[PDB]
C-alpha cells in the first residue's frame, strides 16, 4: 500500500521514459502534473549541443523576464493582479509575442511619462523655489537659488562658506516630498537653498560649484513680490502639464489594468513552459528513433500511478505509445523522501538544515518530533511562559488556513512554519513548568506538601521542615522561598539533565542499532556498535542507574553517608577497587568489571572491524578516527547535556528577577498611586517577560535543543549525505517572490 | 606610558621598601619562606587547579578562534578545507581536555585536611605540587593551543592553496601538539606523590 | 510514597503506551506512535525524576521569612 | 580650557559670532575649578573648627 | 493600527493575570501573602489589584471596540 | 579559628563574583564580535540574519554557566565557612570565569567570521556551527570543574 516513509525514507526506483519525440511536450506536462518524479540530468555532462532546447529556454525565459518588468510596473503604479491539458504550442507563441508587443508598447509608454515627469519635478521645484517667502529671499543678479539634495546640503554651505572666506549668507529650507532623480533611480529628499552675492565672478562660481553637486538652480526675477508673474507662468506650465500626464498616465494605466487581469495566468503557464523544457533537457535525444531518453527518480508505491497516469495520457495520445515506463536497476544513489504532513513538516525541516538522511536510514525527525520540544520544554520549564507560547502557537494553527493563502514575509513565515513545533514546545513547557511547579517565577499548591514546617516559631526565626511524604508531581511548593530551594533544585536538575541526555544519546544509538540492522552491517553491529553501547552503558548508564539508586535509598535512616556521586565516578577511574562511601553492596568488584569492560571496548571498537578486513588500509585509520570521536563524544555530549538544567536555572532566575523587579514592587502600594504603580508596572512586567524570557530565553533554548539534536542525538545514528528528493513538479509561483529572485 | 609608569613605580617602591628593611636590620621580615609556610594549602591547590583548567581552555580557545578565523577566510574560496581543517580545531580542543582532566586528578585530591595537620610537609607539598603542576599543565597547554591555532591557520590557508599541502602542516600540528602532551606528563608526574590533604 | 510509586506508574505507563501501539490510527501510523509513545516516555521519565529527587530528601526547606501564622 | 579656548580662537577668527559662545563654553569650563575652589575653602574652613589635641 | 491589537492582548493579559493575583491575595495565598517581605495587607492589596484589573479591563474594551471599528 | 578564619568568605563571595564577571564578559566580547559581523552581514543579506544570530546564542551560554556557577558558590557560601571551603569557591568560580572568558572570545572572533563567510559562502555556515560548538565545549569544560569543586566544597568541613 501507500508507504508512510516518514520512519525511514521511501523506497525509490529509477525509471527510464521512452518518450516519443512528437508527445514530449504532452508527457513532461503529465509528469508535472504527477509530481512524483526528479529526473537526473543525462545532459550533465559539458558537450557541444549539450541541450537541445536552448532556444525554447531562452525564449521562455526572455518572456519570464518581460513578465517580471510588467509586474515591476504593476507594483510601481500600485496595481493588483487578478490572483483568480497542456497549451496548444501556439499558445506558447501567442504569449512570446504578445510578450514583446507588450514590452514595446509599455517601455515607450513608460519613457514618455518618464519625460513628463521629469519635466513636471523640475517646474514643481522651479514653483516651490518662486513659492517661498520674501524673507527667503532677503539676505544685475544678487543671490543664487536653487534645488540640491539633502545629502548635499550640508557639503554645499561647508564649500559656499570656504569659498566664500565667511560672509556666507546661505538660507536652506526642506522639501516635505521626496523627489525621484533618473540618474540614480532614488527617491531624495531635495532642499531649496539661497545664497547671496555681489560680484558676477562669485556668482558664476557658487553656481558651477552648485552644479558640481547636482543642484537644480534656477533664476528668480526678484528679491520683491515681482517674481508672482514667474510663479503665475509656472502654474500655467504646471496646469498644462498636468493635463498632458493624466492623457499619458490613464493610458498606461488602462494598459496596465488590461496586462494585470491576465499577467498570472501567464507567469503560470510561461513558468511549467519553461520548466517542462529544463525537464526535456535532461532527456537524451536518440535522433535515430526520435525518442527522448529521460532518467527519473520515482518512489516505489507511486510506480503504479506513474503507469495509470502515463497510460491515461498515452490513451488520450492515440495508441502510438508503446512501453513509455521501464524500471531499471542502478548504483546511482536514490533520493532520500520523507512523507511529511503539516504536522511533521517542520520538525522534518529542522532536523534536514543539519543535513538530508541517507536513503532509507532511520529519519531523525520522526524522534525530533517529541525530543525537541521537550528538551526545549526542560529548558523552558515555566507554565506562564508556556503558556504565552502555547497561546501564540494555537492562534497560529486555528487559524492556518486563514494564514495559508498570506503574504507572511520572514517572521510569521518562520512561525506559520514552525506553528507545530512552537505548539509542542509550549505545550510541553507548560508540562515541564508544572514539574518545576513554576508558573512567572511563582508555585502551584496543587496537593498538600511534603513538607511540615514546625509548630511554632518566631518573627524571623530559621525553620527547618519535615518530611511528611511526597510531593505527587511536581516539585514541592514549600521550596519556594525558602533559602536552600535553589541548592535542592540544582541538585534535582543537573541530575534531571544527565538522566534526559542519557536516555536521549541511548535511544539515538539504538538506531544506529536499527540502522545496521536494515543495511545488514553485521559487521558494524559487532565491531561498531556493540563495544560503544557497552562503553556508554557501563560507563554513564551505571552513572544514571546509580543517580537513581542513590535517589531510591534512604541514607538519613539507614544511617549511611550518602555517596557523591561525582567522587564516585572519579574514583571509579584514579582509583579502581576502592569505595569512599559504599552506594551498594559489592560496589569494587562491579566498578572494576564494568571500568575494565569500558577499557576493553576501545581496542574492540578500534581493531575488530579493520582486523575483519584485513584478515577476512584506510578502514583502520577510519575505524580509529571513528573510536577516537565516539570515545570523546560519549563523555562530551553527557557533559553537554547540562545545559539543560543551565538554561532551566538562568530562565527561572530571569522571571524571579523579573517578577520581584517590576511587578511585585507595586503590590506593597495602595490608593490611586497603588493602582497606577500597579497597571505600569505589569505593563512593564509583560513587556520584559515577552522580550527576555519568551524571546531571548525562548531562542537560546530552541538553538541548545537543535545542538543537542544536531551533535548529542544525530552524531549517534545519522549518516547523512543523502541526496534530497526534489521531484519535478508544477507549482504557484508567486510574482513576489519571482521579482525579489531577480 | 601609563602600565610601564606603574610597573617602574612598583620596583621602585619594592627597592626602596627592601633597603629600608635591610638597612634597619630587619630583612628578614620580608619573609618569603614563612608566607609559604602560613599560607593555605589549599590556596595553593585550588589556584594550580583553577588555573590549570583555565589557562588550557584559554589556549585551546585561542587556537581555535585563530585556526577558525583563518579556515573561514580560507574557505569563501575553498570551501572544501573546512571537513579536513577540523582536525586543527580537534588538536586545539585536546589541548583543553588535558586541562580538565587534570583538574579532575588534582581535585581528587582536594581533601580536607585535620587543624593540627593543616601546615604539614605533606600538605605544604601537596599546596605547592598541585599550584605548580597545575601552572605548568595550563601554561603549557595555553603555549600548545596558540602554537597549534597558528599551525592550523597556515594549514588552513595553505590547503586552500593546494591540496597536497596540508599534510606538511598537518605534521606541524602534530609537533605542536605534542608540547601540551609533554605538560600534561610533567603535571602529572609533579603531583605524582603529592598526597591528598589529610 | 516509594520507589514502588514508580514502577506502578510505570507499569501504567508502558499498558498505555503498548495499547497505543495496538490502537495507533492507521493514517499518520508512525507519527502516532512515535509521538505519543515517547512523549508519554519523556513525561513520565521527568515526572519520575522529580518524584525520586523528592522521595528520600537529603535538604530540607529552611527558611527565616514565614510568618508563624502560617 | 585649553582645549575650548583652542577651538574658538581657530573658530572665531573664521566667525566674529561665535566668541561669545566661546566665552560661554569657558565659563562653564571656569566654574568647574571654581567647584573644587568652593569645596577646598570649606574643607579648609573646617580645618581648624572644633579641633583638639 | 497594530498599537491598538497589542494593547488589546496586553491589556486581556492583565485582566486574566492581575484577576488571578488579586484573587489570591484575597485568599491569602502562600505563595503571594507567606513571607514577611510580602505585603502584610492581604486582601487590601485584593483590592488594588482587582482596581488595576478593572483599568486594564477598560483598555481591553476600549481597544478591542477601537480595532474592530478601524 | 584557624579553619574558620574571617576572611574565608572573601574567596567564596569574589570567586561568585569572578565567575558572573569572567563570563559575563566573555558573553560580552562574544556579542560584541558576532552581532557586529550580523550587522555587516545582514546589510546585503537580512534573509541570512536569524540564521546569523547563533554565535550571539553561543555566547549567552557561556553567561548562563558563569551565573549556574555563581548561584552554586553563592548558596555554599557562609560568614564561619572554612578556608577550604573559600579556595573551593574561588577555584570554581576562577575555572569557570576563565573558560567562559576565553570560550566568549573564541566565539565572538570565530562568530564574527563564520557569519562573514557564510555571507560570501553558504557551505560556511555548518563549518562556523562546528567551530562555534568546539569554542562552547570550552566554557563547559570550565564549568564540570567548577561542578566538581562545589561538590567537593561540602566535604568534611568543621
Amino acid at each position: 500500500e501507500k508507504e508512510e516513509a516518514i520512519f525511514r525514507s521511501a523506497e525509490m526506483a529509477l525509471v527510464q521514459f521512452y518518450i516519443p519525440q512528437e508527445i514530449s511536450r504532452d508527457s513532461a506536462y503529465t509528469l508535472g502534473q504527477l509530481g512524483l518524479v526528479q529526473f537526473r540530468d543525462l545532459n550533465s555532462k559539458v558537450r557541444a549541443f549539450q541541450r537541445t532546447f536552448v532556444n525554447e529556454i531562452r525564449r521562455l525565459d526572455n518572456v519570464e523576464r518581460q513578465y517580471r518588468y510588467f509586474y515591476s510596473l504593476l507594483k510601481k503604479h500600485d496595481i493588483k493582479l487578478y490572483e483568480g491539458v497542456p497549451p496548444s504550442g501556439s499558445v506558447i507563441d501567442d504569449y512570446v509575442r504578445n510578450a514583446s508587443y507588450l514590452e514595446e508598447r509599455l517601455i515607450q509608454m513608460e519613457d514618455a511619462t518618464d519625460q513628463i515627469e521629469v519635466q513636471k519635478n523640475d517646474l514643481e521645484q522651479y514653483r516651490f523655489i518662486l513659492q517661498s517667502g520674501d524673507e527667503f529671499f532677503l539676505k544685475s543678479v544678487n543671490y543664487v537659488t536653487g534645488v540640491i539634495a539633502r545629502d548635499k546640503v550640508a557639503t554645499l554651505e561647508q564649500i559656499l562658506w570656504r569659498v566664500l572666506r565667511g560672509n556666507l549668507f546661505f538660507k536652506t529650507v526642506e522639501i516635505e516630498q521626496p523627489v525621484y532623480d533618473v540618474k540614480t533611480r532614488e527617491y531624495k529628499h531635495k532642499n531649496a537653498f539661497i545664497v547671496f552675492s555681489h560680484g558676477d565672478l562669485i556668482i558664476k562660481r557658487i553656481r558651477k560649484i552648485a552644479e558640481s553637486l547636482d543642484a537644480n538652480l534656477y533664476d528668480v526675477d526678484s528679491s520683491n513680490e515681482g517674481r508672482s508673474q514667474q510663479l503665475a507662468k509656472v502654474n500655467k506650465n504646471l496646469s498644462d502639464l498636468y493635463t498632458v500626464l493624466k492623457t499619458t498616465s490613464t493610458t498606461l494605466e488602462s494598459e496596465l489594468y488590461a496586462i494585470a487581469k491576465e499577467l498570472d495566468s501567464w507567469f503560470q503557464d510561461v513558468t511549467r513552459e519553461k520548466a517542462i523544457f529544463e525537464i526535456l533537457n535532461k532527456s537524451n535525444y536518440d535522433t535515430n528513433r526520435k525518442i527522448l531518453i529521460a532518467e527519473g527518480w520515482i518512489p516505489r508505491d507511486e510506480l503504479a500511478t506513474l503507469q495509470a497516469r502515463l497510460g491515461e495520457m498515452i490513451a488520450r495520445l492515440g495508441i502510438d505509445v508503446p512501453s513509455i515506463i521501464q524500471v531499471l536497476d542502478t548504483n546511482h544513489t536514490p533520493p532520500t523522501f520523507h512523507r511529511t504532513n503539516k504536522f511533521t513538516a517542520g520538525f522534518q525541516s529542522i532536523c534536514d538544515c543539519y543535513g538530508i538522511a541517507q536513503y532509507r536510514e532511520i529519519n531523525a525527525g520522526l524522534p525530533t518530533i517529541v525530543t525537541f520540544p521537550f528538551m526545549f520544554a526542560i529548558m523552558f520549564g515555566d507554565m506562564g511562559h508556556g503558556f504565552l507560547m502555547t497561546l501564540a502557537a494555537l492562534s497560529l494553527v486555528l487559524n492556518e488556513k486563514k494564514i495559508n493563502k498570506m503574504k507572511r514575509g520572514e517572521i510569521f513565515d518562520m512561525a506559520f512554519t514552525g506553528r507545530y513545533i512552537i505548539l509542542l514546545m509550549g505545550v510541553f513547557s507548560m508540562y515541564t513548568g508544572f514539574l518545576y511547579n513554576d508558573i512567572f517565577s511563582k508555585t502551584m499548591t496543587i496537593f498538600k506538601s511534603g513538607w511540615k514546617w514546625p509548630d511554632h516559631w518566631k518573627k524571623g526565626e530559621s525553620i527547618t521542615a519535615t518530611s511528611v511524604g511526597t510531593y505527587p508531581i511536581g516539585l514541592d511548593w514549600a521550596w519556594h522561598g525558602t533559602e536552600n530551594a535553589l541548592l535542592f533544585s540544582n541538585s534535582y536538575k543537573m541530575k534531571l539533565s544527565i538522566l534526559m541526555g542519557f536516555i536521549h544519546m541511548t535511544y539515538s544509538y539504538f538506531f544506529s542499532l536499527a540502522n545496521h540492522l536494515y543495511f545488514n552491517s553485521m559487521i558494524d553491529i559487532i565491531g561498531n556498535f556493540i563495544p560503544g553501547l557497552l562503553f556508554m552503558q557501563g560507563i554513564f548508564g551505571y552513572l544514571s542507574v546509580c543517580i537513581v539508586y542513590k535517589w531510591a535509598v534512604d541514607w538519613v535512616k539507614d544511617g549511611k553517608p550518602a555517596p557523591g556521586l561525582l567522587n564516585m565516578l572519579i574514583n571509579m577511574f584514579l582509583s579502581p577497587g576502592t569505595i569512599d562511601d559504599e552506594l551498594y553492596p559489592h560496589q569494587a568488584k562491579v566498578q572494576v568489571f564494568l571500568l575494565l569492560m569500558a577499557l576493553v571496548c576501545i581496542p574492540w571498537l578500534l581493531l575488530v572491524k579493520p582486523l575483519h578486513f584485513k584478515f577476512t588500509g584506510d578502514i583502520m585509520i577510519h575505524q580509529v578516527i571513528h573510536t577516537i570521536e565516539f570515545c570523546l563524544n560519549c563523555v562530551s555530549h553527557t557533559a553537554s547535556y547540562l545545559r539543560l538544567w543551565a538554561l532551566s536555572l538562568a530562565h527561572a532566575q530571569l522571571s524571579s528577577v523579573l517578577w520581584t523587579m517590576t511587578i511585585q514592587i507595586a503590590f506593597g502600594f495602595r490608593g490611586f498611586v497603588g493602582v497606577f504603580m500597579t497597571v505600569a508596572l505589569f505593563a512593564m512586567w509583560f513587556a520584559l517577560t515577552c522580550a527576555v524570557l519568551v524571546l531571548m530565553e525562548g531562542t537560546s533554548a530552541m538553538l541548545h535543543s537543535l545542538r543537542l539534536h544536531w551533535v548529542e542525538s544525530m552524531s549517534k545514528f545519522f549518516v547523512g549525505e543523502g541526496l534530497p528528493y526534489e521531484p519535478f513538479a508544477f507549482e504557484y509561483k508567486d510574482m513576489e517572490v519571482a521579482v525579489a529572485s531577480a | 606610558s601609563f602600565s610601564h609608569f606603574l610597573y617602574y613605580l612598583v620596583l621602585i617602591v619594592v627597592i626602596v621598601y627592601g633597603l629600608y628593611k635591610l638597612f634597619t636590620g630587619h630583612g628578614s621580615d620580608i619573609n618569603f619562606g614563612k608566607f609559604l609556610l602560613r599560607t593555605s594549602p589549599y590556596m595553593w591547590a585550588n589556584l594550580g587547579i583553577a588555573l590549570c583548567v583555565g589557562l588550557s581552555v584559554v589556549g585551546a580557545a585561542w587556537g581555535i578562534f585563530i585556526t577558525g578565523s583563518s579556515m573561514i577566510g580560507a574557505g569563501v574560496r575553498a570551501p572544501r578545507i573546512t571537513t579536513k581543517n577540523l582536525i586543527s580545531i580537534i588538536f586545539c580542543e585536546v589541548v583543553a581536555i588535558y586541562g580538565l582532566i587534570i583538574a579532575i586528578v588534582f581535585s581528587s585530591k582536594l581533601t580536607v585536611a585535620t587543624a593540627e595537620n593543616m601546615y604539614s610537609k605533606s600538605n605544604l607539598y601537596t599546596g605547592y605540587s598541585l599550584f605548580w603542576a597545575g601552572i605548568t599543565v595550563g601554561a603549557s597547554n595555553l603555549i600548545c593551543g596558540i602554537a597549534v591555532g597558528i599551525t592550523g591557520a597556515t594549514a588552513a590557508i595553505s590547503d586552500a592553496a593546494d591540496s597536497a599541502l596540508f599534510v606538511k602542516i598537518l605534521v606541524i600540528e602534530i609537533f605542536g601538539s605534542i608540547l601540551g602532551l609533554l605538560g600534561l606528563i610533567v603535571g602529572l608526574l609533579m603531583a605524582g606523590k603529592a598526597s591528598e590533604f589529610q | 510514597s516509594s520507589f514502588y510509586t514508580v514502577v506502578g506508574v510505570f507499569i501504567v505507563v508502558s499498558a498505555m503506551s503498548v495499547l497505543f501501539w495496538i490502537m495507533a490510527p492507521k493514517n499518520n501510523q508512525a507519527v502516532w506512535r512515535s509521538t505519543v509513545i515517547l512523549t508519554l516516555a519523556m513525561m513520565f521519565l521527568m515526572w519520575a525524576i522529580t518524584f525520586l529527587c523528592q522521595l528520600h530528601p537529603l535538604v530540607a526547606p529552611r527558611r527565616s521569612d514565614l510568618r508563624p501564622e502560617f | 580650557i585649553g582645549i575650548v579656548g583652542d577651538a574658538g580662537v581657530r573658530g572665531s577668527s573664521q566667525q566674529p559670532r561665535l566668541f561669545v559662545g566661546m566665552i560661554l563654553i569657558l565659563i562653564f569650563a571656569e566654574v568647574l575649578g571654581l567647584y573644587g575652589l568652593i569645596v577646598a575653602l570649606l574643607l579648609n574652613s573646617r580645618a581648624t573648627q572644633d579641633v583638639v589635641c | 493600527t497594530g498599537k491598538a491589537w497589542c494593547c488589546t492582548v496586553l491589556s486581556a493579559f492583565g485582566v486574566v493575570i492581575l484577576s488571578v493575583i488579586a484573587h489570591l491575595f484575597n485568599t491569602n495565598h502562600e505563595s503571594f501573602v507567606g513571607s514577611i517581605n510580602d505585603p502584610e495587607d492581604g486582601p487590601a492589596v485584593a483590592h488594588t489589584v482587582y482596581l488595576a484589573a478593572l483599568v486594564y479591563l477598560v483598555f481591553f474594551v476600549f481597544c478591542g471596540f477601537q480595532v474592530y471599528l478601524a | 579559628t584557624e579553619l574558620c578564619p574571617v576572611y574565608a568568605p572573601f574567596f567564596g563571595a569574589i570567586g561568585c563574583a569572578s565567575a558572573i564577571i569572567f563570563t559575563s564578559l566573555g558573553a560580552a566580547y562574544g556579542t560584541a564580535k558576532s552581532g557586529v559581523g550580523i550587522c555587516a552581514t545582514c546589510v546585503l543579506r537580512p534573509d541570512l540574519l536569524f540564521k546569523n544570530i547563533v554565535p550571539v546564542i553561543m555566547a549567552g551560554i557561556i553567561a548562563i554557566y558563569g551565573l549556574v556557577v555563581s548561584v552554586l558558590v553563592c548558596y555554599s557560601l557562609g560568614q564561619k565557612q572554612a578556608l577550604y571551603t573559600g579556595f573551593i569557591q574561588l577555584g570554581a568560580g576562577l575555572s569557570v570565569g576563565l573558560s567562559g572568558l576565553a570560550a566568549g572570545f573564541a566565539i565572538g572572533i570565530v562568530g564574527d567570521a563564520g557569519v562573514r563567510g557564510s555571507s560570501q559562502q553558504p557551505r560556511l555556515f555548518v563549518g562556523m556551527i562546528l567551530i562555534l560548538i568546539f569554542a562552547e565545549v570550552l566554557g563547559l569544560y570550565g564549568l564540570i570543574v567548577a561542578l566538581l569543586l562545589n561538590s567537593r566544597a561540602t566535604q568534611d568541613v568543621v
